[PDB]
């Protein structure tokens, strides 16, 4: 039908959850692609499906794949139209209850109980509920250590059996990786695609074994290992050969972008997008791992696009500043004086924490800097305005 | 029970301050936590040694352990599981507030020190039911934006924001926290916000309230330093400790 006999001629993945839809999707067909030729996606997503599938260039004697990102929303509506074969779960976390909001997937695999789930292992809410849909998962299996607890701001670490709180013999970031509850023996099951050597991270970049392989991305960030896990996991289950695990990896990690770099003066800047209260600890980690001394500025607006509440960043995990090799601290955006003091408040040295009413002072000050290199983070409209007065030069 | 912070070993201090984040690791959204960091800041200005528990679930309380309760605001799940948990401290906050040592209560914390709270769906959660106050809720209503109130016992101004379904009405042995300038405050009826019995001091205020409100942060840290080593030490002054604070919170304006 309008989008129901193409899932007869389609093995159709869905690529659904909180975050890295997009990215696990992109880098999924771009492997699929290497192993089996055309693949039809969304790059950006029902009744626009009918074209995409409508464009396509086989025909119904060759092997068809879709790989299709759909929201967590939409799920319920989309799957009574058309029938995928495989689910893929990337992550569930709170916007701004997670339970109903897995719901809804739950329920969407539920209308077509034949199609396996895909899901990440280390998320505890993909093993709270028995499902109808054959489920195998993936995950970190890396060195474990005595189990301990998530920092005390992290979201969701309840035993869903036993309304005990979780620990964690590994915990890669928020309330994910090897779980287990030590009051009834729930724990994280057995993963089916196993990450099991971190053998290299960076700022910058991260190499890691899946299964016997190893694979190299040019980002930092944890969170991105976990989307070319899913992938890579994707590509083993359609029986996809090493060899063209690897090549196809190889042709499509350019997905992943690259960090946004420039230059003012003679110094090496970067700039990262900060939002919310794991994307900023997120963004921390990933810095703290640079191996030269660098400036530290933090930009921080409350305008509508930013989001109206600047409350989050006191949840944010700003303490790991003392941990970081920074040389000076800039203080900027609209709300300069908030972050300032949610700086100063980590025990960072005040003295070497300065405030500027204006970006362009922040520019001056990066621009005449002893030291080589800087970090900016920046809520979003203060990031825009960054990018706009660099333009100007 | 374990130590979430710790002041470091780069100061002298003559003080120590410890804490009891009543199920930090629960009670933990909004940004309510920040408020643990601003008791550490200025304990530290002041030359206390901080140490933070995480007293939760199943873990006991020990009220002379402790010179600061925080107990903070979560989701509805977390809220009624914590709910739960709660009389198995009871007998010990109980002493403890009793004893007039300091609390600090956000949002569900607030609520849990009472009655009961009535989730907006009518389900009534009973509380610790130490203090005389109960919270009602409201069918489709919230009360959500800037509040404003003023406390007229010690003539100081609290700002921040309001967004809470529960209408908390405060019993006769009880103070509010400050009367509303505007605001919703507790009920939308009787222009209270939040509660202030002996050295408890609660509220609906989101910011985080300290780090928006360090007048209140300077209260809380000299009530317990005075409680514990006596009303006769001699601290450095708010304005001397908070110089860039103070300023820089009026030049918000
Ligand atoms: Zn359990």
């Amino acid at each position: 039908d309008i989008l129901k006999d193409l899932s007869k001629d389609y093995d159709i993945v869905v690529v659904t959850g909180t975050n890295g839809k997009t990215l696990t999707t992109a880098l999924t067909v771009g492997i699929l692609k290497e192993a089996f030729g055309e693949i039809i996606t969304n790059p950006s997503g029902i009744t626009g499906i009918t074209s995409t599938f409508l464009a396509a260039k086989k025909g119904k004697s060759e092997r068809q794949i879709a790989v299709l990102e759909i929201d967590e929303a939409s799920l319920p509506r989309i799957t009574t139209y058309l029938k995928p074969s495989l689910f893929v779960y990337t992550n569930i976390f709170r916007d701004q209850e997670i339970y109903t909001t897995y719901q809804m997937i739950v329920d969407g695999a539920r209308n077509a109980p034949k199609a396996t789930i895909l899901a990440n292992g280390d998320s505890p809410i993909f093993s709270s509920k028995d499902i109808v849909n054959p489920v195998q998962y993936y995950g970190f299996d890396t060195a474990k250590h005595a189990p301990q607890l998530a920092h005390y701001n992290t979201e969701g670490i309840l035993c869903p059996k036993c309304e005990h709180i979780l620990q964690y013999r590994l915990n890669t970031y928020a309330n994910l990786g090897d779980f287990v509850c030590l009051n009834c023996q729930f724990q994280r099951p057995t993963l089916d695609y196993q990450l099991t050597e971190l053998t290299a991270i960076t700022h910058q970049s991260s190499e890691f074994v899946i299964d016997g392989q190893n694979y190299k991305i040019n980002v930092g960030g944890l969170y991105n290992i976990y989307n070319a896990l899913a992938a890579v996991s994707v590509a083993e289950f359609f029986g996809v050969s090493p060899e063209k695990i690897k090549a196809g990896f190889n042709k499509s990690k350019a997905v992943f972008g690259r960090q946004e770099t420039f230059t003012i003066g003679d110094k090496s800047c970067t700039l990262i997008l900060i939002k919310n209260p794991v994307g900023a600890s997120q963004a921390l980690e990933m810095i703290q791992l640079a191996d030269y001394p660098f400036s530290l500025s933090v930009l921080l607006n409350a305008n509508y696009a930013d989001g109206i509440d600047t409350s989050w960043i006191w949840d944010a995990n700003f303490e790991l500043i003392t941990q970081m090799p920074i040389t000076e601290i800039n203080a900027g955006g609209v709300r300069h004086s908030e972050i300032a003091r949610r700086l100063r408040v980590t025990g960072f040295d005040d003295t070497k924490i300065k405030q500027a009413e204006k970006l362009e002072q922040i520019i001056e000050t990066i621009e005449k800097q002893e030291a080589k290199h800087a970090y900016i983070l920046a809520t979003y409209t203060a990031m825009l305005e960054f990018r706009s007065l660099l333009a100007d030069r | 029970t374990y130590t979430s912070l710790k002041s470091p070993e780069n100061q002298d201090y003559i003080y120590d301050l410890t804490i009891a984040h009543l199920y930090g690791n629960l009670m933990n959204t909004y940004g309510d936590n920040g408020n643990i960091l601003m008791l550490k800041y200025v304990a530290e200005k002041l030359g206390a040694r901080v140490t933070v528990d995480i007293v939760s679930i199943n873990d006991t309380f020990e009220q002379d352990d402790y010179d600061i309760v925080f107990f903070g605001g979560g989701q509805d799940y977390e809220q009624s599981i914590v709910a739960k948990d709660l009389p198995s401290k009871k007998a010990a906050l109980a002493d403890y507030i009793a004893n007039n040592k300091v609390v600090l209560a956000i949002c569900g914390g607030f609520q849990l020190l009472g009655q009961y709270y009535v989730q907006a769906n009518g389900v009534k959660i009973d509380g610790l039911g130490i203090m005389g106050h109960y919270t009602l809720n409201q069918h489709q209503n919230r009360f959500i934006g800037d509040i404003k109130i003023h406390n007229d016992e010690f003539n100081e101004t609290y700002y921040g924001f309001e967004n809470h379904q529960g209408r908390t009405f405060l019993s006769g042995d009880e103070k509010p926290l400050g009367r509303v300038v505007y605001g919703n405050g507790n009920n939308k009826e009787d222009q209270t916000e939040g509660v202030h019995y002996k050295n408890v001091y609660g509220s609906y205020f989101h910011g985080p309230i300290l780090s928006r409100n360090v007048n209140l942060a300077y209260r809380l840290v000299t009530t317990a330093l005075k409680k514990k080593y006596g009303s006769a030490i001699s601290l450095s002054s708010y304005d001397d400790i908070l110089k860039q604070e103070i300023t820089e919170e009026y030049a918000d304006l």
